[PDB]
């Protein structure tokens, strides 16, 4: 239970976590500009670009990340992108973070031009990861664990992202079973929602299809990670 | 190809 391999690992991501990237100016447009389909479409676009970026600097400052082949590094980031974002927007709906405007944030999406299909399980998704009533530690962890995943295709050296994940998982079982011993099946829990996370990935696909056939532009760092071709 | 995420990783 927290060894000092693992205090130390933790206090680097939390810091990591923390280091407040997204810009106030940029996240209050959330809530100050004008709501239409047009707007929300553009001031979520604004929003993911931005996060990518936020992204990949907390990406880099974890461990042993840069360490790693460069083809590979690529892979990963473009692999969990959609999966991080989605983290980090449930974080603001459910613990209610100030700079993300929570229900105003819900209004831009519920009317961007996503069709209810996405809708739907996008905002179930949303209520259930807060009914784990997770902390900062462990939403931090989990974008951490999904970032590094092993899965995603077009990966070479599968092994060494394994071997930066591991340390990563153990540390969140630690947090789980000594944090919550109330019910140990919590670090279960929280897989099973990774999986419910990699759904997503096509709802995403499909997301942009509809956007993309209905004139919508995105700007060029969202098109090459995302592969708007 | 993907040039600009190797040019935010090598920032
Ligand atoms: C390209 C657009 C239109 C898109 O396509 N699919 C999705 C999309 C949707 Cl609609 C739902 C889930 C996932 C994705 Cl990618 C999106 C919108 O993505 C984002 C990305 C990131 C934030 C986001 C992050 C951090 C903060 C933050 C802080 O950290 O202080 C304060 N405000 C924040 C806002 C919101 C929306």
């Amino acid at each position: 239970e927290l060894t000092p391999d693992q205090q130390t690992l933790l206090h680097f991501i939390m810091d990591s976590y923390n280091k407040q990237r997204m810009p106030q100016e940029i996240t209050n447009k959330i809530l100050k500009e004008e709501f239409s389909a047009e707007e929300n479409f553009l001031i979520l676009t604004e929003m993911a670009t931005n996060h990518v970026q936020v992204l990949v600097e907390f990406t880099k400052k974890l461990p042993g990340f840069q360490t790693l082949d460069h083809e590979d590094q690529i892979a990963l980031l473009k692999g969990s992108a959609v999966e991080a974002m989605f983290l980090r927007s449930a974080e603001i709906f459910n613990k209610k973070l100030p700079s993300g405007h929570s229900d105003l944030l819900e209004e831009r999406i519920r009317n961007s031009g996503i069709s209810d299909e996405y809708i739907t399980p996008m905002f179930s998704f949303y209520k259930s990861i807060g009914e784990l009533k997770m902390t900062q530690e462990e939403y931090a962890l989990l974008t951490a664990i999904v970032i590094l995943s092993p899965d995603r295709q077009y990966i070479k050296d599968r092994e060494a992202v394994e071997k930066l994940q591991e340390p990563l998982l153990d540390v969140l079982q630690k947090l789980c079973k000594i944090h919550q011993p109330e019910n140990p099946q919590h670090f279960a829990c929280l897989l099973g929602r990774l999986t419910e996370l990699r759904t997503f990935n096509h709802h995403h696909a499909e997301m942009l299809m509809s956007w993309r056939v209905n004139d919508h532009k995105f700007t060029p760092l969202l098109c090459e990670i995302w592969d708007v071709q | 190809d993907h040039q600009l995420l190797r040019y935010l990783l090598d920032k």
